[PDB]
């Protein structure tokens, strides 16, 4: 088997979720949602962050509980066969992972650009923010995070210590979200202005760096891929 | 849209926008609406806010919903940031195009170079039509009219699509062979020296040698076509002329200023002077975007927004005729939902609790004073 | 000589230099020569340069060929940065003495603390002479009179020489035995502690000792003789005094200005009126350092410099007498090589093409009227 159809969802699941989540802004980006004192406003935006937060603390409480709960014990009798199909799954994971950041800190980071250039920052809960700094990055954060867990508790490569590429590509990003405290202050304090280049940003860019912590957790993935089923082939 | 959220007092003293009208208020797709009006630069402008030396005429907008035709300062055209002066009153004129459909809310605002947006009074203005009727000429000094909407549009595309279509050909070239697992075998378990060989550097030195001359070639061809280009038009517009206001006839001195916690209504003490030759009657007090009228003295048919307007809002103790050279003083009651609808009474929260504001003054005949007063403004709990 | 370098737009608005006048063209060694004229803040100063804040009179030159022995701005004594007011007129006076032979571009120019060099008209100016006779005396306060030529140079080079020696003395003294290869071989192989032994240390400390005594003994005796110092003045100097023109009776509207590209003409579409009782007439177009004139109207007589002085370079397409009251709009061409020369047609590689200056109007009895003008200008292609 290997290799299965799990994939398939990881793709599908944050393509359609994210498709939905356009959609809506597009519907209530004006016309509730421009306006952060009009009541409809609450119910439209205010509403969807409360609801969001407490579905993202759910979920990041759930599965990185369960992954943990059900990590493999008995590690040293797991056959290479095994091994290859849990290196499989993981690698599902990081793909999740990276289609989860490319969603998070690439597009909804620039539709927050245009939307925060072409309308009047009225709060700091806008309908941008709030799909981009409460939903994208938290979302991504649960994945990266799930992860992590993933091949600290299945794959015997990444146990017996935690990985220093990993934990830098997983942590990073995910210090991307409290730095928002920063994007805010220096929204209300510092530069009167939107200018999407100005230093009260270099918190998003600094934390964005961590995230070339990619190349050592991907070559530390290939290195447990190549453990016992490296081949033959390979080099042969 | 974005004001109800800027502090109170930044809202009352920065500008005050009057005298505004609307040509249209509801449009076609590619028809025109001016905008007009004057705004005052308040003299005791915040401290937190620059002072508006670098100052743009902005339209507040969701988006490019109309586009701005025109823009005027005094009566010249002001595409770029001007300069503004502490004290002074300037007429405006804004000429927006129709472009998309809806119901938009229409704000004329200042954005000043480090205090941010001064937004203005919004007016709902209804666009129909469709979007794809939208037109936008222009005219270049080469003698070819284009449309802004698409012109280049097609250019920008191609060059975009070729560009990236060399380096995905760059990467899939390299993609042919196995990429990841077996190359990093290969590097770490001895010298590779055989995963890069002939022909890998002569496609390598093609695709660099492609890549500078399709560059210098692509320069040139852009050269020879459109030979007449020109910089970027920026600058700072120093020499806007303002308005030459006669002086005011009538002195205001504002003796204590107070509103209730919690309450919609805003009080103050004035004490009159009535100089010139007319009895005059208090008719407005403008604050903040929201005007606050004596209807039995003064009546708005500018089309003010509804939201903003308080047609009998302005409740004055004793508002019979003052005769020239007479002094008195009244109390003066300001009172409407729009206190609290755009969060005026919000100014509890504020760290400088002073209000600024017009004062309208109408005689008999008709002819307005405007008188400036600012104040600290107390609020009352008991 | 640095200028013709500088965007058109910007040496059209920043300062215009006008009623310029050199007592010689042609001087000794030691004789002195007087520039004169007068200087107008734009109004319309461009952001880029700072404001003229702080600024300094100085002359634009090949280094020291003349000496500046005084510069006044208004009719006081210049020599720290000054403050300037945007849009006032100042006269200057910079008086240079010559010391050294050969023939001179000499620039009257202002530097502004944060934009620049603002250059104005050079002039040819001719020394004849050796250097050699070239004099420098000063008086102090002390009584003594020195020449600024040599005065502390013996001082300066004794001092120089002296410690240089000491210097090179204690680098000998180590240089007498082997340097590189034995004495790092001896502290690589083993501890050296053999390449450092007394008397070595106590030489050190005599060389320190002496440093230290001389440097104490120096100063006291270079304080027992010139016993009164003071600081180098510095300061940027406020209260400069500017000229108090009156108010000029006519009015000049700019109504469109082209310049042809390629070309070396600039035309602009002028509606004059004519206020006050004399009839007048356009004499003069300065715009940046070039003067268009009017041969029918105005001739130079203060030897302004003829690559920028333009005798009928500016033609008015109706110059007849303007009656007192009376409106028209007339076509005005400035046309000369001076505007190539100057690169003054460069105007469409910079990113804000507008210019400014100055006309000159005169009447019969031959008073004149200077009314500055500002608009942008349009190049034309077909
Ligand atoms: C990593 C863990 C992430 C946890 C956070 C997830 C956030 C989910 C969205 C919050 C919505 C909210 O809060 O708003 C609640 C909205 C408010 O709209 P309404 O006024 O009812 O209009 C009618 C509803 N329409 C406008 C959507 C038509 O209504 C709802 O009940 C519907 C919410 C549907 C969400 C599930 C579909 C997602 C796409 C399918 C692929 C997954
Ligand atoms: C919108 C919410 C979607 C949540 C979906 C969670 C699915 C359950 C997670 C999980 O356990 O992994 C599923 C797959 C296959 O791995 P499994 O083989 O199930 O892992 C257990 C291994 N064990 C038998 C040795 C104990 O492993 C994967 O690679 C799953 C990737 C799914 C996409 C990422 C979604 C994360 C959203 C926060
Ligand atoms: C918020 C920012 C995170 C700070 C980063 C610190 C964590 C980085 C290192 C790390 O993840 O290790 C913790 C473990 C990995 O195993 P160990 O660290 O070896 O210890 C396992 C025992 N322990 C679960 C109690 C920790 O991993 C887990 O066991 C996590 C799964 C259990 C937690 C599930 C409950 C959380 C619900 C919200
Ligand atoms: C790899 C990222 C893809 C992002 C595509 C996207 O944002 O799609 C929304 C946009 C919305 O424009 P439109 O298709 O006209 O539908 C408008 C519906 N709303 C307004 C809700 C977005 O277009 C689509 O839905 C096309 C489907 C692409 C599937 C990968
Ligand atoms: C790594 C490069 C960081 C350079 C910082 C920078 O560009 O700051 C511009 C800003 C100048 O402010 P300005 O751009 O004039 O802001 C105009 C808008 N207001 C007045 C509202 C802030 O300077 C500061 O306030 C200090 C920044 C400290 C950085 C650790
Ligand atoms: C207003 C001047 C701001 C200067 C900022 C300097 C930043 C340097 C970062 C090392
Ligand atoms: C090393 C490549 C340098 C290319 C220079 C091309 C100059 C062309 C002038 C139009
Ligand atoms: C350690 C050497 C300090 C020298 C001080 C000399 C003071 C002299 C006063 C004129
Ligand atoms: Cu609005
Ligand atoms: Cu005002
Ligand atoms: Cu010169
Ligand atoms: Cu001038």
């Amino acid at each position: 088997l290997l290799d299965k159809k799990w994939l398939t969802f990881a793709l599908a699941i944050y393509t359609v979720f994210y498709l939905w989540v356009r959609w809506y802004e597009g519907v209530y980006g004006w016309s509730a949602g421009l306006d952060s004192f009009a009541p409809e406003f609450e119910t439209y935006w205010m509403n969807f962050l409360y609801t969001e937060i407490v579905l993202e603390i759910v979920t990041a409480s759930i599965l990185w509980g369960y992954l943990w709960k059900t990590r493999d014990r008995n590690l040293a009798a797991l056959t290479p066969r095994e091994e290859l199909r849990r290196n499989f799954t993981h690698l599902v994971w990081l793909v999740a992972y990276a289609w989860a950041i490319y969603w998070g800190a690439s597009y909804f980071t620039e539709q927050d650009g245009t939307w925060h250039q072409t309308i009047v920052r009225d709060t700091d809960f806008t309908p941008s923010h709030i799909i981009e700094f409460y939903l994208s990055y938290p979302i991504y954060i649960i994945t990266g995070f799930a992860a992590f867990i993933y091949a600290k508790t299945r794959l015997p490569f990444f146990a017996k210590g935690i990985s220093l590429p990993y934990l830098v590509l997983v942590v990073g990003p995910f210090m991307i979200l409290p730095n928002v405290g920063l994007n805010e202050w220096g929204h209300t304090f510092w530069f009167m202005e939107e200018l999407f280049v100005a230093p009260l940003h270099y918190g998003f860019v600094i934390f964005g760096w961590l995230a070339l912590a990619v190349m050592g957790t991907l070559t530390q993935t290939f290195y447990s891929f190549a453990q016992g089923g490296l081949g033959q082939s390979l080099c042969e | 849209h974005g004001e109800k959220s800027q502090a109170a007092f930044m809202r009352m003293r920065t500008i005050h926008w009057y005298d505004l009208s609307w040509s249209k208020e509801k449009v076609k797709i590619n028809e025109t609406v001016e905008i007009k009006g004057k705004f005052h630069v308040f003299e005791g402008w915040p401290e937190t806010v620059d002072e508006p030396d670098v100052a743009f005429l902005n339209v507040g907008m969701p988006g490019p919903v109309f586009i701005r035709k025109e823009s005027y300062i005094g009566g010249q055209l002001v595409p770029r940031s001007v300069r503004l002066e502490i004290g002074k009153t300037y007429d405006f004129r804004v000429v927006l195009k129709a472009r998309r459909p809806g119901d938009w809310h229409v704000h004329t605002m200042m954005n000043v170079q480090g205090g941010g947006p001064i937004i203005g009074p919004g007016k709902w203005i209804t666009v129909e039509g469709s979007m794809s009727e939208f037109r936008n000429p222009v005219t270049t000094l080469t003698g070819q009219t284009v449309d802004l909407e698409n012109y280049n549009e097609g250019n920008t595309y191609f060059w975009h699509a070729f560009w990236f279509a060399i380096g995905v050909a760059w990467i899939g070239y390299w993609s042919r062979r196995p990429i990841f697992i077996p190359r990093l075998l290969m590097v770490d378990a001895g010298r590779a020296d055989e995963l890069v060989s002939a022909t890998d550097r002569k496609v390598a030195m093609g695709f660099l040698a492609a890549t500078i001359l399709i560059v210098v070639m692509a320069m040139s061809s852009a050269n020879s076509k459109y030979p007449i280009t020109i910089p970027l038009q920026a600058g700072t517009m120093r020499g806007m002329k303002p308005l030459e206001l006669p002086a005011p006839t009538v002195s205001v001195k504002v003796e204590d200023a107070t509103y209730r916690v919690p309450g919609r209504a805003m009080r103050m003490k004035l004490t009159i002077t009535n100089h010139g030759n007319s009895p005059i009657r208090l008719g407005e007090f403008y604050t903040a975007s929201v005007r606050f009228l004596d209807s039995d003295v003064y009546k708005d048919t500018t089309g003010y927004p509804e939201d903003l307007l308080a047609e009998d809002g302005l409740s004055v103790s004793d508002n019979s005729p003052l005769a020239p050279g007479e002094t008195r003083t009244v109390d003066v009651t300001a009172s409407d939902a729009a206190w609290e609808v755009y969060r005026l009474s919000d100014i509890i929260y504020d760290p400088d609790s002073r209000f600024a504001g017009l004062l309208f003054f109408f005689d008999a005949t008709g002819n307005r004073q405007v008188v400036q007063i600012d104040a600290p403004l107390i609020p009352s709990f008991m």
